[PDB]
């Protein structure tokens, strides 16, 4: 079973007999975040000026989702800036696509998870 | 019981038939003669077993009853009726927790003073308060305090729980709050003990059927109503209206002064020695609810026994190791709670 | 299985003080007479998590002589109203039918529901409970039944269950050595 | 009529599970009714051509008032098996 | 009409032909509760010793039962302390009743009142 809101969920369901082994998804993390732009970066053609390092450091409060988004956008924009025929990703259209794409987590939610985290309930 | 034994031989004497009869307890009078006809079988079984195995021309000439095979005949002939209200009076003096003159006058001045004093009311300018709200750190003593004024003069008791009445279902929370004020009102004084009233769909209509029966005792001033709560934040404002609860009562942890008569009162029934000192036990004991001081001294008792089995006296020794074992379960969070509130 | 008290090293302090409310009410009765105390009810055991409290209770069952019985708190718990409220009562009787028996009710810490997740696991709690009570009472007199129950959190506990008469000894068990 | 009458009952748990919750249905009244054909008629006047059977599913699901004695006191436990008692199964 | 949440009540009843007139009862003054006072007291067998307008600027954040509740309880006390044929009431019983007393307005409340003010109804 799988939920994102857990604090709506029943007691009686979280005991020992009924549902057991809790496990924790992580939001992700900077070494974490340089692996998820490595997979969707496998089959696109990304050009030698692009590191990958710098935009995982400017990047904060992405879910895995919003990252899939930013290389998607940033290689929208190498077609209509560059034409139709192009095999060119730069890094100034990853900079470019930062301000079109907002992240989708904040402290509120995710102090919401450590603190049931904490006992209370989970 | 009496009148049940009046052909069956027994062995039972008037202290051995008073705890048989506090003892039981939901039993109406015809399981009473069920399980009167089942004592007379569990003792002929028992004087059959035995080593007398003769036949019966005079086995059965006697077999007496004692209290060993009526306490046998509970385990399967089993109560009727506990669910049922019924009333009592409760034997708690104010001599046994402590002595506590200032709550005691403040709790007269609701029960009696409306109908003993009605003069002083009337050239003071105030109305006659009605039921009284006490508040304080959790414990038994609350309960403790509403049966003691139950008992000093007259005024049969009765008693509703909080939590219970809520999570039951729909139907039967609505008539058990309606047959306890009928219950209290044919029983000429009456104090109506509601526990922990800050548990109050389920939020509605139980709160109303107990408004528009509280309003019907405005009137008559033989019927009291007694609550007692933890918390004195989440009691909702119809109830604490002038006309239905007035008078609120603080019960603090005790005091220096209560503490002492707690320890001097479990002295006399215990042989201490004087070797040790009153005075290092009262600043030592702090924020110790009264359950407690009782729970130090059967410690420091049975720990003397263990050392040695023909003990005569208790030392000093098993007081410092009684108090070590024995630790106060409130936190000390809650502490500055109710002085910050006071 | 059985295990003895030469098996468990340590905790001989802990048989003399458990000795006080099995053996000594029948075989020692003028000493409490002389101090003026009543004899204890069962006890309470507390201490870290772990499988020492069970081996502790059986070796009291295997010593003196007794029969042991156990009810388990998260199982009553997650079991029918109804069956739920028969199945301590039982228990008690068949406690009863046997004459000297030990009941050890485990983890009575589950007998506590946070008032949130009440869609009737609040009144599962209280009916269980209100029959507890009055099995404890029916045993006060007999002599010869004792409940040991053990817990991880002393707190939570419900407070009726801790009048004088129901359950009396608390109990520190240490760290295994 | 003749009195030969061996009265066996099936589905004991099915009759009243504890009582069940009797908000509009008569299965508490039904049972005080019949307990005058059996601790008066099924017992007072039967010297032995009246002996109830039922044999119970759930041991935790029966109502507790039909265990009081002189009405269905004994009990006769089969359960489980032993290795040499399911030998000659 | 008399309600005391204001929030909760649909805007189609105060349109112009179903509810006109809206008057706003405030929580009492200095000077307001002076004059609630005064009324409490002309049963009362006051001793000479007594300054309710010094009493007024210590009873911040009461409403009318609650003032209405302090004169209650230092009449009560000075019944207990005195005795039954007790015949005034001094200063030093009404300032520990202050202590049992405790006020039931707060700022919270009191906002609310002033947002509702204007918010939408004006």
């Amino acid at each position: 079973a799988a939920t994102n809101r857990p604090d709506v969920l029943d007691t009686a369901l979280l005991r020992p007999g009924r549902l057991d082994k809790i496990i924790y998804i992580p939001p992700p993390d900077h070494k974490g975040r340089l692996s998820i732009l490595k997979v969707c970066t496998k089959t696109m053609p990304i050009g030698p000026d692009v590191s990958l390092e710098n935009l995982a450091a400017e990047t904060c409060f992405f879910s895995g989702a919003d990252l899939r988004n930013l290389c998607t956008e940033a290689a929208l924009l190498a077609l209509q800036e560059n034409g139709l025929d192009a095999t060119t990703v730069k890094q100034e259209h990853f900079l470019k696509s930062l301000k079109t794409v907002k992240p989708s987590l904040s402290c509120k939610d995710l102090a919401l998870y450590e603190n049931l985290f904490k006992k209370e309930g989970f | 019981l009496q009148k049940l034994l009046r052909r069956v031989p027994h062995l039972l004497t008037e202290a051995e038939l008073l705890q048989l009869a506090n003892s039981a307890h939901g039993y109406v009078g015809a399981d009473l003669k069920v399980l009167c006809n089942e004592a007379g079988l569990c003792a002929l079984r028992r004087i059959l077993k035995k080593q007398p195995n003769l036949p019966d021309v005079k086995v059965a000439g006697l077999v007496k009853i004692t209290l060993k095979d009526f306490l046998q005949a509970m385990n399967d002939i089993r109560p009727s009726a506990m669910r049922e209200i019924a009333i009592d009076v409760p034997n708690v003096s104010w001599s046994d927790i402590g002595g506590l003159e200032s709550i005691k006058l403040k709790l007269e001045q609701a029960v009696e003073w409306p109908l003993k004093h009605p003069e002083s009311f009337i050239r003071m300018g105030i109305q006659p308060p009605k039921g009284v709200l006490l508040y304080g750190p959790p414990g038994c003593s609350k309960t403790m305090i509403a049966k003691a004024l139950a008992n000093e003069s007259g005024l049969n008791f009765l008693a509703i729980k909080g939590p219970e009445l809520m999570n039951k279902y729909v139907g039967e929370s609505e008539r058990a709050v309606r047959e306890t004020f009928r219950k209290a009102r044919a029983v000429a004084p009456s104090i109506i003990f509601f526990d922990q009233l800050d548990a109050l769909n389920v939020a509605d209509r139980v709160l109303a059927q107990l408004l528009t029966e509280m309003d019907g005792i405005e009137q008559l001033k033989d019927v009291t109503i007694l609550a007692a709560t933890n918390r004195p934040d989440r009691i909702d404002k119809a109830l604490m209206r002038p006309g239905r609860i007035d008078r609120i009562i603080y019960v603090p942890l005790p005091d220096a002064a209560t503490r002492r008569e707690i320890f001097k009162l479990q002295f006399h029934s215990m042989p201490v020695s004087n070797e040790v000192d009153l005075d290092e036990l009262i600043l030592q004991t702090d924020a110790y609810s009264g359950a407690e001081i009782v729970a130090v001294c059967r410690e420091a008792a049975l720990l003397a026994l263990e050392e040695d089995i023909q003990a005569n006296l208790i030392m000093k020794r098993h007081f410092t190791q009684a108090l070590s074992t024995v630790t106060p379960r409130i936190p000390e969070s809650l502490r500055r709670f109710y002085e910050d509130y006071q | 299985p059985n295990v003895s008290w030469s098996d468990i090293g340590g905790l001989e302090s802990i048989k003399l003080k458990l000795e006080q409310a099995v053996e000594w009410p029948l075989k020692h009765p003028e000493s409490f007479i002389r101090m003026g105390i009543q004899p204890p009810k069962g006890v309470l055991l507390y201490g870290p998590p772990g499988c020492s409290k069970t081996m502790i209770a059986k070796a009291l069952a295997n010593e003196s002589g007794l029969n042991f019985l156990a009810i388990k708190g998260p199982e009553l718990m997650n079991k029918y109203v109804g069956e739920s409220e028969r199945a301590v009562r039982e228990t008690f009787r068949k406690a009863r039918a046997v004459a000297p028996s030990i009941i050890f009710f485990d983890q009575l810490d589950a007998l506590a529901v946070e008032r949130g997740s009440s869609l009737g696991a609040g009144n599962v709690a209280d009916r269980v409970l209100a029959q507890l009570l009055t099995e404890m009472d029916g045993i006060e007199q007999l002599k010869d039944v004792t409940i040991l129950a053990a817990t991880n959190r002393p707190d939570r506990i419900d407070k009726a269950l801790m009048r004088p008469g129901r359950i009396d000894r608390i109990i520190y068990v240490p760290l295994p050595d | 009529l003749r009195h030969p009458s061996i009265i066996f009952i099936d589905q004991l748990d099915a009759l009243c599970p504890k009582r069940e919750g009797a908000q509009n249905e008569v299965e508490k009244r039904v049972v005080a009714s019949l307990l005058t054909l059996m601790d008066g008629i099924g017992s007072e006047v039967s010297e032995g051509q009246v002996l109830v059977l039922g044999a119970t599913n759930r041991p935790h699901a029966l109502d507790a008032a039909l265990r009081r004695p002189g009405r269905f006191d004994k009990e006769i436990e089969i359960g489980v098996p032993n290795a040499q008692d399911r030998l000659d199964i």
